[PDB]
This record gives C-alpha cells, structure tokens and sequence, in this order.
C-alpha cells in the first residue's frame, strides 16, 4: 500500500490568509492524486485531480501543486466555507490511499453571542417531564459558559449543552443547553433563567421566564 | 441533474450481515467503477473497495478482503455493499462514490448494536417564548429519546435554511440521545409566516412534521 502522510493534522487560520496543505506519498504516484474536501455535514466533493489540474466550478483561490513525491493543496483567500476537513487521494495504484486528512479551522473577530431561553412545551408536560432550553447563537471563540439559575438558586446534574462546528457562512459557534426536569420538579419553581459568560460581553447576560398559566 | 442516493441509516446486530446500496441517478454503468468508503470520528476515509458494473470485477482494500462483497446492477443502477460478521468496529458511515470520485453519496450510518431502536418525541420550541425579543427571534425543535443515530431535520420541507443551526446530539443518562434544531427569524413576521420542522429518524421509520408558532398565553 502506498502510504499518503497528510501534515497538519490541523491547522487554524485568519481568514484572507493564503494556507497550504501538504501531503508526501511513501511510493512514486506519478501525479495521479486528488483533493477532496468534506465540510461539516458530510459533503464530499472533489476539488482538483492529476495533482494540479482544477475541477470544473472549482474556485480559482484553490491550487495544487507537485514537487516530487510532495504534494500541496493551496487556497489562496481563505473565506469561512473553506471551513473542511481535506484529504488526497492517491489512485496510481491499488489499493487506493487516503492521506490522513487537513481539519481547517477558521480565526475570525471576538462576536457576542445572542441568548435565548424556551419554556418547556405543553404536550411535553403532558408526558411528565421539562426541558428548557437555552441558546447561544452565532459567538466566537468557542470557550463559554452558561449556568442555570431556577428561583436564581445555581443548577448543577440536570443539564447537557451541544456547540456546533464553525458556520460555513461566518465562522461563529452556537451552543445549546438543555435542563431536564420532572414534570413536578418544574411545577415547584418560578423563575427559570439562563446566564452566559462570554469574551465578547462585558458583564454576563441573564435571560429568563415565569411559568406563568396559560 | 445527476447524484448518487445511498441507503437509509440502520442499527444491526453485532454478528449479523448487512447490505447498504448506492442507487445512481442521470448518469449509469457507462461511467465505470463504483467505489466504497468507510469513515469514523478521527479516522480519515478508508477505501474498501470498487466494482466495475460493466463486468462484474472487483477490487478491495486488503484489509476488507473477508468482510466486504462488492456487487452492482446495471439495470436497476445499483451498486451494494454487503458487511458480514458485524463488529463494534463496523459502525461508521459508509459513502459511495462514481468514477474519478466526482459523484459522491450522501453517505450512510451504520450503528452495530445489541439494542433495540428508539423513535424520537419531537417539541416545538415556540418563539418569542414569554415576549419577543430585540428584532429577531429564535424558534426550533427539540428531537428527544431516540437510539441511535443520526437524525435528519429540515425546515419547510427544505424552502428555509438561513440560519438553521443543528446542534450535535447529546447522550443522555438513559443511553437515548437528544439534539435541537433552531432558526433565528424577523419578529416582525410570526404572525405571517409558518414554520414547520420535518424531522427523520431512519432506524425507528420515524417521521415528523412539527409547526412550531407562538403560543397563546
Ligand atoms: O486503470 C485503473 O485501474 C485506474 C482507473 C480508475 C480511476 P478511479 O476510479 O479509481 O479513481 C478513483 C479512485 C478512488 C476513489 N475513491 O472514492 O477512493 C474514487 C475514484
């Protein structure tokens, strides 16, 4: 088998910045190599084949390029749907090889995140149990914090959260955190209210409801 | 037009066998070479093998060379992966791809488990919960309980998807899995427009349109 070794394993970059990606074949391929690029929903779509030969409706910012048995993929302005994961693929022989892959990271500017808290539903009272539900949308970086607060006494054992990968359109994450309660354990409190902690705020933002009757 | 649909997704018993195919629209065998990948978190894309749907020949990845049979139809332009001995190592998610690796499928996830499949409840997550916000709005569903994944989840049978986010499902204590699907929105126009989330969960044949709107309160 002949061995493709892709570097880096990941790389992070600023956006208009002109990165490359490097793939060595253990064994002469003789130009036969393509990229692929596989963005976060599982789409894979090739980009460039023979090596350097671009595909048709390929953006011109990709190239690629051969120097012996190295072999690199370039985008010239990255822009945030370049945000993919890439790998060569070598088919000079069998059975064909895929490089270990290029997770392509995105650097953008600090962005605040929109809070918004949910209520539980009404058919899923029904069933016995509560979630609320509390979103972080469109913030950058990744790092932040959320607490739940229930009559503002702290919460702690009955919440997941969830970040997405970076948007394909600007590069932010949006975080969701879920507190699941009994449907009598809900019923017992007022306030239900969300505080996030992130970079791009001054102080943390609180958003909460009353369960009131409906 | 022209695309490669793969096979739904699918839980299946360690042990067992499996065939998953690859049905090939606007173009058919003139093309050539019908490939199989394999992928896993982590792990890059693996080749498993190729078929020549004009004669029937077939090449595999040794390491694949007693746990993978490539066959192919040309008349109904169907290519099919059959896995034998299911493993814990067998879950993945397989793709398909055509000649050159031009054309390839939406891939399909294959969970090998001892359990029993879950359909999810799906809730609306209502916006401007107890009153709106600063112009815009959030609004979503809440996919809970099902085993396992994935679970597919579109808006408006596919007419919306500006600033849809679908989060990644969490796992709760129960061993059931649990992800949110939210769209921010004008404030201005909940009263004009509707949204629907069409929810799919293969394993369990479960389907569900759910219209989330404002509550009345
Ligand atoms: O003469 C031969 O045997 C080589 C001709 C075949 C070129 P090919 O179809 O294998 O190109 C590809 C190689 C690999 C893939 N793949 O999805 O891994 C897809 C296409």
């Amino acid at each position: 088998d002949i061995q493709m070794t892709q570097s880096p394993s990941s790389l992070s970059a600023s956006l208009g910045e002109r990165v490359s990606l490097t793939c060595r074949a253990s064994q002469e391929i003789s130009g036969y190599l393509s990229w692929l690029q596989q963005k976060p929903d599982g789409t894979i779509k090739r980009l460039i084949y023979a090596a350097s030969t671009l595909d048709s409706g390929v953006p011109k910012r990709f190239s690629g390029s051969r120097s012996g048995s190295d072999y690199s993929l370039t985008i010239s302005s990255l822009e945030s749907e370049d945000f993919a994961d890439y790998y060569c693929l070598q088919y000079a022989s069998y059975p064909r090889t895929f490089g270990g892959g290029t997770k392509v990271e995105i650097k953008r500017t600090v962005a605040a995140p929109s809070v918004f808290i949910f209520p539980p539903s009404d058919e899923q009272l029904k069933s016995g149990t509560a979630s609320v539900v509390c979103l972080l949308n469109n913030f950058y970086p990744r790092e932040a914090k959320v607490q739940w607060k229930v009559d503002n006494a702290l919460q702690s054992g009955n919440s997941q959260e969830s970040v997405t990968e970076q948007d394909s359109k600007d590069s932010t994450y949006s975080l969701s955190s879920t507190l699941t309660l009994s449907k009598a354990d809900y019923e017992k409190h007022k306030v239900y209210a969300c505080e996030v902690t992130h970079q791009g705020l001054s102080s943390p933002v609180t958003k909460s409801f009353n369960r009131g009757e409906c | 037009q022209v695309q490669l649909q793969q096979s739904g997704a699918e839980l299946v018993k360690p042990g067992a066998s499996v065939k998953l195919s690859c049905t090939a629209s606007g173009f058919n065998i003139k093309d050539t070479y019908m490939h199989w990948v394999k992928q896993r978190p982590e792990q890059g894309l693996e080749w498993i093998g190729r078929i020549d749907p004009a004669n029937g020949n077939t090449k595999y990845d040794p390491k694949f060379q007693g746990k993978a049979t490539i066959t192919a139809d040309t008349s109904s332009n169907t290519a099919y992966l059959q896995l034998s001995s299911l493993t814990s190592e067998d879950t993945a998610v397989y793709y398909c791809a055509s000649y050159y690796g031009i054309y390839w499928g939406q891939g399909t996830t294959l969970t090998v488990s001892s359990a029993s499949t879950k359909g999810p409840s799906v809730f609306p997550l209502a916006p401007s919960s107890k009153s709106t916000s600063g112009g815009t709005a959030a609004l979503g569903c809440l996919v809970k309980d099902y085993f396992p994944e994935p679970v597919t989840v579109s808006w408006n049978s596919g007419a919306l998807t500006s600033g849809v986010h679908t989060f990644p499902a969490v796992l709760q204590s129960s061993g059931l899995y649990s992800l949110s699907s939210v769209v921010t929105v004008p404030s201005s126009s909940l009263g004009t427009q509707t949204y629907i989330c069409n929810v799919n969960h293969k394993p369990s044949n479960t389907k569900v349109d759910k219209k989330v709107e404002p509550k009345s309160c």
